[PDB]
DNA sequence: CATCCGTGACACCAGG
């Protein structure tokens, strides 16, 4: 099987910040640069 | 939260026996199929459908409801337990 | 139950040297340890989610 | 951004807002250009975001940049479990766990 | 906390004026920030308190809403009948709780108005509102403020 | 891949006219946002109403004087005219001074302003001031028509050398709320339910402020035609 | 004091890429038009895209070929990004045959051409086949909007098919910028310009002009009210 | 009235 990511599958860095999808959004909703770049991932600042 | 879920507490001089109030209360309307309801037919609970609005089939929100009209006498030793189902079992068969 | 593949990473006709990469495993970007993904991330809240 | 002062376009409403409210957080130098705070903010990693829902910029410069984000072994797909009834134990008569 | 904290800025630096038009007019020229502390023929105040007077939260929430000021600048507004010298973003909190349980004299009874809201402010209200409405009201308010901290927390950069 | 799209129900639910909600469901994903900010910008900034843009009062000098007779300081009295709604019947007038004169022990109203051709007070309870025995209150206001909000000290505009500029609060909107939340049609299952909220003054009902708002955004996607 | 309708500006560069000015535009209305238009472009252009593969000898997607360098996963991965123009307006779907062998790198120029169809990046690679590696392709592209997964769409041909996930939607980025611009002695007023890429399928005014459409549509939906 | 000794007890869910 070909698993894509769905909400509810667990993500995680380097540096012990883990996390679970728990929304993903249309490419129109999310926060975009000036130049009109879309950001891939969205993460909370509170967890630093 | 339960709509007037203040007032029902208001309503005993125990939470639990709100409780048993409305499971007692919800269990005659599943028996009776609702037709012992004091319930006006605007103030019957609904439900949205597909093809429209009909009644809720919640016998505790219906209990409940019931119980926010004042129409509903609850207490200890009212009546014979059998005597009970009986004249329930006369006024709205099964 | 993770997928344990080897993907050739030259091509007919290249020149290798000793201890040349000829095949990515699993989790390996041109022989470098490739366990997720560059994302662009932005640090901010979002309505909760 | 010499890019886009070469593609035709100067700094925008939305960027001189988020400049302005930069400037009160004291982020950037007051008196300097718009490029030139854009590029202090650049130097702290923050630039100005635009939320995809209104167009208003994030009114505040946002962090952003590249980061290395793994996919763990713990996904919902393999978790996700319910039972109505099904197979009891031998001598409890109990569900299997 | 966001919307609710009061912008201190150091531009005024304690200026002393006779007028409030002298004080306009020197806000105007540069030499003093909208919410820098001042002194006005006595009394202290700040610039923003004067330059703006608003008749009631909408109008003031209208010129938020088109950048004459931000919710953290210290403003003069007409609620209650009473003029307060607070910021928008106070008045738009209280209104929130207001609107929460549908009782404008009681919320205004229980917020804590001239205080940024922060953890202990914040339970202090969720207990008071118990005590004064009940679960079901105390539920759609603790709604109402999550739904508004997330909206606040997303834009506030 | 094969769509089908019902065309939405649009719903009105109004009370008076000062407040009406109007739903609009189901609508593809994301579109209840892109529906909803541009008409709460639009109904904001852009329907044309009316408001005090000026007031002169006899005897006083700056707006931050008192009045003596009168409890009320200028200040409030330029707060309740600020509260006032009035509303033009003619199309084609922009602009009204509207005198007041009244002195002794009374209490004035938004009545007491001589009437002018084509000019509906719609709140004429509105207070305004009150004068003791001796107190003596002559004012004419300048009533402008206008969109959006402009500060006083941004028009600044002075018939004579004690006009003080008022705060214009155009909109007759004061207030636009809106809110999406996920719905469903069958087993379409990100689908969205608009919600809007439009509080105003009376001059202008919510449902015709929709109206304008929709109306002002077409014309302007019109503008994509000639280039 | 009614601004009126702005001059509107066209700058093209091939079928990629295009910039679309309007001014002078009302304070505010710079966002107000491009973003929804922005989200628009983004989510709802239709489109083409390639939705199921069939290969020779090959059963499902996780097998490989002998001779051609690339797996099945990496050769779906390359036809995402085929870009397939229909110049009929009335078409649906099309199915490209690709027939290859010796060495060679098979790139998007060697699918056989079919009336009213064309490829638009036609130096895309798909294989890398050595000597005796043969490639036999059926590829199916259809018209479509937004993205739809594999698992939603299943679309087989033939047995041994192979679903493929398909962004229909043409438009590859979509910026906007508001700068300030004056009219007489106006100032503060908005210069908008929409800054659009696509993929050559459709291009950035066909896009544009979509968009405005899907919206004015949308708009018409307030029209019959209901209590 | 002490020391010594034998016998108890030592978090939950999940998968194993
Ligand atoms: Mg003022
Ligand atoms: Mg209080
Ligand atoms: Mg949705």
């Amino acid at each position: 099987q070909k698993r894509k990511l769905q909400v509810g599958d667990k993500l995680a860095n380097r540096h012990g910040n883990k996390g679970v999808v728990a929304k993903i959004l249309p490419v129109e909703d999310m926060p975009h640069l000036p130049d009109g770049t879309p950001v891939d991932v969205i993460l909370n600042p509170l967890g630093v | 939260a339960e709509p007037g879920i203040d007032k029902l507490f208001g309503m005993v001089d125990s939470k639990y026996r709100l409780t048993v109030v409305v499971a007692k209360r919800a269990q005659q309307l599943l028996r009776h199929g609702f037709k012992n309801t004091v319930l006006e037919p605007e103030e019957r609970p609904k439900m949205q459908t597909l093809e429209g609005l009909f009644d809720d089939p919640n016998a505790v929100t219906w209990a409940m409801k019931e119980l926010l009209t004042g129409r509903l006498v609850f207490g200890e030793n009212l009546v014979p337990e059998d005597r009970l189902q009986k004249e329930m079992e006369r006024l709205y068969p099964v | 139950g993770t997928a344990l593949d080897q993907r050739p990473r030259v091509v007919v006709g290249q020149r290798v040297r000793k201890g040349d990469l000829l095949a990515d495993g699993p989790a390996s970007e041109n022989g470098f340890l490739a366990l997720g993904q560059n994302v662009l991330v932005a640090i901010m809240p979002f309505d909760g989610y | 951004f010499g890019k886009r002062k070469g593609e035709g376009f100067g700094v925008d409403k939305r960027e001189v807002e988020v400049l302005r409210r930069a400037e009160k957080l004291g982020l950037v130098t007051p008196g300097k250009t718009p490029e030139e705070q854009l590029k202090e903010l650049f130097l702290q990693g923050k630039v100005v975001l635009y939320d995809g829902r209104t167009g208003e910029p994030i009114e505040g410069p946002i962090v952003v940049g590249q980061m290395f984000i793994m996919k763990l072994y713990h996904m919902v797909e393999d978790k996700m479990h319910a039972r109505s009834t099904g197979p009891y134990s031998l001598i409890t008569q109990q569900p299997l766990g | 906390y966001y919307i609710t904290q009061v912008r201190k800025e150091k531009k005024g630096a304690g200026l002393e004026f006779a007028t409030p038009e002298e004080a306009l007019a020197a806000h105007e020229r540069g030499e003093v920030a909208l919410n820098a502390p001042i002194k006005v023929a006595g009394r202290e105040t700040s610039v923003g308190r004067l330059k703006y007077v608003f008749a009631n939260p909408d109008e003031a929430l209208l010129a938020v809403a088109h950048g004459i000021v931000d919710l953290q600048d210290v403003v003069t507004v007409r609620y209650m009948g009473k003029r307060l010298e607070t910021s928008p973003g106070r008045i738009l909190f209280a209104r929130i709780v207001a609107e929460a349980v549908e009782d404008e004299k009681v919320a205004w009874e229980l917020i804590q108005l001239d205080v940024p809201q922060e953890k202990n402010s914040l339970k202090d209200l969720v207990y008071q509102a118990f005590l004064r409405l009940g679960m079901e009201k105390t539920a759609r308010l603790l709604d109402a403020l999550k739904y508004y901290g997330f909206t606040f927390s997303t834009t506030s950069g | 891949l094969d769509s089908k799209l019902k065309a939405p129900v649009f719903t009105v639910r109004t009370q008076g006219r000062e407040y009406g909600e109007f739903v609009l469901e189901p609508l593809e994903r994301g579109f209840g946002v892109t529906l909803g900010n541009p008409l709460r910008r639009i109904l904001l900034s852009s329907i044309p109403g009316t408001a005090v843009t000026s007031v002169y009062i006899e005897d006083v000098l700056h707006e931050f004087s008192t009045i003596p007779g009168v409890k009320e300081d200028v200040v409030e009295i330029i707060l309740n005219l600020k509260e006032l709604v009035v509303r033009f019947l003619n199309p084609s007038l922009q602009t009204v001074t509207l005198l007041l004169k009244a002195e002794g022990p009374k209490e004035v109203k938004a009545r007491d302003f001589l009437p002018v051709a084509d000019v509906e007070i719609m709140n004429p309870d509105l207070h305004i001031a009150t004068l003791e025995e001796g107190g003596r209150l002559n004012m004419e206001v300048r009533v402008d028509r206008g969109v959006g909000y402009v500060p006083a000290e941004k028009h600044g505009i002075k018939d004579r050398i004690n006009a003080i500029p008022v705060d214009a609060v155009f909109s007759p909107v004061r207030r636009v709320a809106f809110q999406v939340e996920d719905t469903r049609l069958g087993q379409r299952t990100d689908l969205d339910k608009l919600t809007l909220r439009i509080w105003t003054d009376g001059s202008v009902t919510p449902l015709e402020a929709l109206n304008q708002a929709v109306e002002i955004l077409r014309e302007h996607l019109t503008y994509f035609s000639n280039p």
